[PDB]
RNA sequence: CCAUCGACCGAUCCUGAUGUGUUCGGAUGGAUUUGAGUAAGAGCAUAGCUGUUGGGACCCGAAAGAUGGUGAACUAUGCCUG
RNA sequence: GGCGAAAGACUAAUCGAACCAUCUAGUAGCUGGUUCCUGCCGAAGUUUCCCUCAGGAUAGCAGAAGCUCGUAUCAGUUUUAUGAGGUAAAGCGAAUGAUUAGAAGUCUUGGGCUUAACUUAUUCUCAAACUUUAAAUAUGUAAGAAGUCCUUGUUGCUUAAUUGAACGUGGACAAUUGAAUGAAGAGCUUUUAGUGGGCCAUUUUUGGUAAGCAGAACUGGCGAUGCGGGAUGA
RNA sequence: UGAUGGUCAGAAAGUGAUGUUGACACAAUGUGAUUUCUGCCCAGUGCUCUGAAUGUCAAAGUGAAGAAAUUCAACCAAGCGCGGGUAAACGGCGGGAGUAACUAUGACUCUCUUAAGGUAGCCAAAUGCCUCGUCAUCUAAUUAGUGACGCGCAUGAAUGGAU
RNA sequence: CCUAAGGGGGACUCAUGGAGAACAGAAAUCUCCAGUAGAACAAAAGGGUAAAAGUCCCCUUGAUUUUGAUUUUCAGUGUGAAUACAAACCAUGAAAGUGUGGCCUAUCGAUCCUUUAGUCCCUCGGAAUUUGAGGCUAGAGGUGCCAGAAAAGUUACCACAGGGAUAACUGGCUUGUGGCAGUCAAGCGUUCAUAGCGACAUUGCUUUUUGAUUCUUCGAUGUCGGCUCUUCCUAUCAUACCGAAGCAGAAUUCGGUAAGCGUUGGAUUGUUCACCCACUAAUAGGGAACGUGAGCUGGGUUUAGACCGUCGUGAGACAGGUUAGUUU
RNA sequence: GGUUGCGGCCAUAUCUAGCAGAAAGCACCGUUCCCCGUUCGAUCAACCGUAGUUAAGCUGCUAAGAGCAAUACCGAGUAGUGUAGUGGGAGACCAUACGCGAAACUAUUGUGCUGCAAUCU
RNA sequence: GCGGGGUGGAGCAGCCUGGUAGCUCGUCGGGCUCAUAACCCGAAGGUCGUCGGUUCAAAUCCGGCCCCCGCAACCA
RNA sequence: AACAUGUUCUU
RNA sequence: GCGGGGUGGAGCAGCCUGGUAGCUCGUCGGGCUCAUAACCCGAAGGUCGUCGGUUCAAAUCCGGCCCCCGCAACCA
């Protein structure tokens, strides 16, 4: 999979709704922090006897994910988020394939 | 493991026919539909867009919707012990109207023609259908046509 | 040791036509859900109309 | 070795041919299936006997071989090699599967029994029908009974009844003998190695005239 | 009571008047949206059969698990005296 | 816990963890039992999901209570009109694939007058996963009042439009209101039981040498059912 | 294991057993009289030693930022990792080709390869499938017995070998 | 898997064959003709497609935004996928149009938790500010046992609830396999198919082999062999009488009626089986719940002890070997 | 009746091989300043209708023509099939009763029809 | 039912992760030696078991088939 | 530092 | 019941897939030596163990008669 960084795609935001030229980066998560309340309450309960009080995922069977393309509009910097199909390759701004010529082997 | 995809089983039924591959004659594109029309289901595995289900390949339905491609269909299908009103949308080149209905309205006309034709002379016509009564009797002459006399034949090979 | 019957219809039909085989039950007017949005919009507008038209003629 | 040839009698399954569906099976054991003087002319051998199947069954490759065997090492043998044309008239396509399980004290421990019983290729059998032709053979009139007791040895080598049938026809050819002979005198055929070509009243007139120069149009 | 087209109240999307703690306010008009709503109340209480859930839960039935006690008059091993 | 010159031995006829009382009527998708009569109705072993496969939930089949009405339009059926289909059969000098035999050419193409190939007209035989053709049985729809015709109202939709589309006002057409036969009437709702091992026969049909074997299709049965016959027998 | 100890006990204790003891002792294992012997392997799993030099490493402590909760950074014990030893610790202990003047066989050679490639012995043995192995002896006749043979499915050295 | 292999427009025509052009030939590139698709279209197979859905060129992001309706699977729930509209905003084209990913039929994922985007909107409940936290809408992180527990063995020391819904005997169906008998007649048999044999084929029978199955029995039908004893079958080894011969005699071989009568003693082995020694008229084969354990025996198998080898880190395993093991 | 433009059904229209064709139309045909596209005015574009030609396209006719289409005292009431019986047969299978009913084969016939507009010896 | 092996005359790499067949020994030519071995300088030699498939490209990636050596075949 | 070998039988 | 095999004097090809049997060791001759050994040059040597069938054509396929060497042959 290969993405080019920038896209003319619709813009929601109420300056524009409107295409607008957006600027094209993949998703990454963030750190999870260690006071969202299900963290506050999971420490809280893994306190003190009784061992592991959670279950602990151990069958993984994917070998890839989705991937998310994060588009900002370039004039009002509004987001929005975009998922593609599972590819075990992606890259953005790759280069774009030639149509006819000689392999160099 | 087995199989049950939305096109499974139709290898045969989708195939165009015979030497009537290509091109839709515009005909398909000229006729006009209206809600309550009677219409057959047939799909043309040329037009990917708007197909119908293999169930409905064979059926005829009425008219319920006209949009700009394509036309809605209500169709009765049974489910366990009753049946489910289903309504489907449908590309034109998969509709086609049923002739039952014309010879219908055909029928209604010539009914009104007749029973206005008595009301005039001033008389009482019988509108109603009758299904096909035995023969009466009859005369058969035998001028050039005596009777000739048929009897079994032996058996014969021929190999 | 637990190999039994995978799948038949047999008794299907029987048990299908005690009760069944009922028709939905047709209507004068249909509902018009469904039905192409600027097509229903203006008919409301339509019958609304008409209300008002017949409305005023039977005073007269 | 081979299991009795009774257990794979009846037509009981579809057809299973050799195809790209099948594609390890062995070859038929018969592979000859036109002997005698088979380059003879249509009026050499104007007479025409027939074994036909009684029986809707399966013949193996086997019994083909043999009963061909038989039948044309007897009429060699009493009117000579080039007194016949015998034609085997069916081809064995459906292959003949089997499960083999183990014949040994224990297998019950080594093997699945019904389990995954879907079999491998066997053998070869041809599917022939109640009164269908089995085999042919043309020869001289005065060879009569030197061909009838040639198939009838061949007989004993296939399962069920079969009958031999003396054909009115001209040898291999579908017409009579009276309509061969009056269609050869009025020049309405000509020779095409073992068999003959007939008039067309149809398509282009001078290839028709040219093909057959001794016509008698009427 | 039923089929159908509307109207009203709340949620959602849009619009955005006189005005203003200039960032609030939200007049007015829209929208194949949404609610266990409105549109001349129907409920509350007692009782009965049937059905449901927790209870020993239709009756009798484990192999187990736990808490607190009683045994070396048999027998195992050490020690003491015969 | 002990004790074991070791057998998991012995530890009061108790030992791969004593005895006693209590928690304790421990839990059991499993086995057994489950107490009076008559009357009326009367099943299921099938669908979907489930660490689901000896179990549940869910839909179906069954009972009960009725309620709104009173011949309205309904039916495991025919007739008439009109659709859909690729099985049976058929076919292969028709496409694809398989397949026996000569013959005439071609030698410009490779061998030894040939030997095979190639081309042409022929010839024998085939297909669950081939096919031009193509049944029988089975299957969709229609046979009017919610209809037909005439005039012209509504609208923000539609047309170049005074065009249409959808729904209407007013007028007309009456028991042949537009085929047959039947109809202990039609419509509507709530609620809950059991069941969720099936099995047999004719026909179609898959695996298997076959089986009172294993697995599907439609219908009828047994299960749940006695009675006359088949001596006897679901 | 030299007592500020090893091994073991106890809920704890100003608590115990060995211990009225001290390496010719106490504690923990393996093998199993005598005779004759006890081969090679520390790559694996363990056990053990070394830490001046050293990646990662908790709580506390330290520094920075912030209004502060907090965040970030450095530093950082043992352990891990790095390096050495140890088989009477658990255990382990090879293939493919060619070659001598009849033939056969292969002392000899080539090659791949391990941590090491089963040594001394012993054997169809209570351990050998094939197998009632083959030869001998024993008998009229022996799937039994015994003696031999040994590419030994899968013998073998204190998981003790042979006597 | 693909920024094109998605969208729009345009131009062109593919496999293959024939005939021609320096190096050049079977295969280089150039020319013309024939060419219904015999090509190509990411990937299985089927369907579809020729002024295209294929090849090449040009421009693009509709693979976008809002939320309803529908089809398949179906409970007419979820998930996946798909269809036709409404309202926006865009692409392309002269234009009609077409486009809400891939020509169609597969290519995928709840609750809780975390995280991100949006409104920057609601809440932190004595009142406020700024941090922090919590909500609402839409995605991502994953459950492949794919409607979605967090999970290694061994028991030959064993337990319980059950199961003939299910294996290990007999019996029943079947008869492949085992065993026995026919039909034909290529050959063998000094000549001669059939005295005696008999290939290639082919029809059967039996239930003394072994399977296949799972109908009966798991609140139990005592599970090898031998010993003992009776009886039955005939597919006859001997004995009686006969027919045939490649029957001179002697001997032998093939066959018929025949089950009346007999069919043994021993070495090795737990053995059935096997194998020798020997006698004999002959040393036939089978059944009776694979006859026969309240008739025995108990060598074997198959509880608990113990040894070895190979395997296993280990507990332990082993249609591998070995020794000891209550028969009411 | 011919022809052109736009068509409907989409071979009775297609294919091969000959021949013929007045009027108009269509066509080939001439040219390259301009818009435009090419390696090439060949195709595409534009200009003239002026210099020519029915040679080709196109139309019709011919062929015991190929293909296609249609019919049938052609094959055949055959193959197949619904229902029935305590029918026949060891069975595979077969007949009968009340119904439905092919394909190949054979023979014969045909070879576009037509809507709107314009135009023509 | 599985698993590995198949590459110059011999024993082995290269596979994996496509674009070149590498190593030792052997064979052949010349040299050194009286000669031979050793040693020195040179040269040949595997279309990758086989039939297909995909790929622009096959020793390699994807199936069938052939040969060689092995593991599993348990509860009664 | 390296350096192995020389068919049989005589005249 | 099976599994291989029977080709010169002896070890092996040729078979898979019909037409075309070769090398190796060993014997019969010559070359070299003073004569041998070795070494080299040549030459003969198997109609395929046997009997059958299929075939235009069989070492090659399909049966039978022998010999060679083995793998498999209750049970509870
Ligand atoms: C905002 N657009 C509205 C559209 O939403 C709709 O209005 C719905 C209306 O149909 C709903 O009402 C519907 O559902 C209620 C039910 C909830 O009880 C019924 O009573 C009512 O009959 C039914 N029509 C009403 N509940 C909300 C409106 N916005 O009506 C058409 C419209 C005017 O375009
Ligand atoms: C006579 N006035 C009536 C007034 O009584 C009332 O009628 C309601 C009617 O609207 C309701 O019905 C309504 O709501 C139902 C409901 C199931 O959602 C809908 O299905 C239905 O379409 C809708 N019309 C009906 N259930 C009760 C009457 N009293 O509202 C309508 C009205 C015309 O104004
Ligand atoms: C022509 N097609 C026929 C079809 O009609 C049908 O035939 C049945 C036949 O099979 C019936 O016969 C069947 O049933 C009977 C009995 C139990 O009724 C049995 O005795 C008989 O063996 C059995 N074949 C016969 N009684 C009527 C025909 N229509 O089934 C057989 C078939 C060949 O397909
Ligand atoms: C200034 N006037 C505003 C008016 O614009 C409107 O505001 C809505 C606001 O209510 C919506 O927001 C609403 O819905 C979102 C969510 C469900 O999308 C919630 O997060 C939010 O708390 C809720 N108020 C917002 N998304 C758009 C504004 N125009 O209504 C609220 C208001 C205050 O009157
Ligand atoms: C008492 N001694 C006898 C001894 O005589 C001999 O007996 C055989 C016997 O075994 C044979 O029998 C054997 O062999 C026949 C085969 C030949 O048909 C088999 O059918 C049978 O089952 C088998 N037991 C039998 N046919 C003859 C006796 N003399 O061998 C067995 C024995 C027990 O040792
Ligand atoms: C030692 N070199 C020899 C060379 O001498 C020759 O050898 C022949 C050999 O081929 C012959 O061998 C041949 O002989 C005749 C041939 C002449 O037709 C054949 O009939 C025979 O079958 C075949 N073996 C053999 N008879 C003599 C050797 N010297 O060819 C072979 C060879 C190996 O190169
Ligand atoms: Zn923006």
């Amino acid at each position: 999979v290969n993405v080019p960084k920038t896209r003319k795609t619709y813009c929601k935001g109420k300056e524009c709704r409107k295409h607008t030229q957006h600027k094209v980066t993949q998703y990454k998560a963030g750190k999870a922090s260690l006071f969202a309340q299900g963290k506050r309450r999971y420490d809280r309960k893994q306190s003190g006897y009784g061992g592991q009080t959670k279950q602990i995922f151990h069958k993984k069977a994917k070998t890839t994910k989705k991937v998310v393309l994060r588009l900002e509009c370039v004039v009002c910097k509004t987001k929005a988020q975009l998922p593609l199909k599972r590819c075990k390759h992606f890259e953005l701004g790759g280069d774009k394939k030639q149509k006819g010529q000689a392999l160099q082997f | 493991g087995k199989s049950r995809g939305y096109r499974s089983g139709t290898r045969y039924a989708f195939q165009r026919d015979f030497k009537k591959h290509g091109a839709i004659p515009l005909s398909t594109y000229l006729k006009v539909y209206k809600v309550g029309d009677i219409v057959d289901i047939k799909a043309n595995g040329s037009i990917q867009k708007g197909m119908p289900h293999k169930y409905y390949h064979g059926k005829t339905g009425i008219v319920y919707n006209v949009t700009k491609s394509s036309v809605g269909v209500i169709i009765n299908k049974v489910v366990g012990n009753r049946y489910i009103e289903k309504r489907v949308n449908l590309r034109v080149e998969h509709v086609k109207h049923s002739a039952c209905r014309q010879e219908f309205l055909n029928r209604v006309k010539s009914n009104a023609a007749k029973k206005r034709e008595a009301k005039a002379n001033g008389e009482t016509v019988y509108l109603k259908r009758q299904a096909a009564k035995p023969r009466g009797s009859r005369i058969i002459s035998t001028e050039g046509n005596i009777p000739q006399t048929l009897a079994p034949v032996a058996y014969e090979t021929f190999i | 040791m637990a190999k039994s019957k995978n799948h038949t219809a047999h008794n299907q039909t029987r048990k299908a036509h005690r009760n069944g085989i009922k028709k939905p039950k047709t209507y004068k007017y249909p509902s018009l859900k469904g039905v192409d949005a600027k097509f229903k919009r203006n008919h409301r507008y339509a019958l609304h109309g008409t209300a008002k038209a017949l409305a005023k003629a039977r005073a007269e | 070795a081979r299991r009795p040839a009774r257990c794979y009698r009846y037509c009981k399954n579809k057809p299973y041919p050799k195809s790209r569906y099948n594609r390890a099976v062995p070859d038929a054991k018969i592979r000859i299936y036109d002997l005698g003087r088979k380059k003879a002319t249509v009026d050499e051998f104007p007479l025409c006997i027939h074994l036909v199947s009684n029986e809707l069954e399966q013949l193996s490759s086997e019994a083909l071989e043999a009963a061909r065997i038989c039948a044309n090492k007897y009429i060699t043998k009493v009117s000579g090699r080039d007194s016949f044309h015998l034609r085997v008239r069916v081809h064995p396509f459906h292959v003949l599967r089997i499960n083999k399980m183990l014949s040994c004290a224990g297998a019950d421990r080594l093997q699945q029994g019904m389990r995954g019983a879907w079999g491998k290729p066997h053998g070869l059998a041809a599917r022939v029908s109640i009164g269908q032709i089995i085999m042919s053979a043309r020869t001289k009139d005065s060879n009569k009974d030197v061909v009838i007791e040639g198939l009838r040895r061949a007989r004993y080598k296939f399962p069920g009844q079969q009958k031999i049938i003396i054909s009115k026809k001209w040898g291999f050819t579908p017409l009579n003998r009276d309509e061969y002979i009056a269609k050869k005198t009025n020049g309405e055929v000509i020779d095409d190695g073992a068999y003959v070509k007939f008039l067309s009243r149809k398509g282009n007139l001078e290839a028709n005239l040219q093909q057959f120069p001794n016509y008698q149009y009427s």
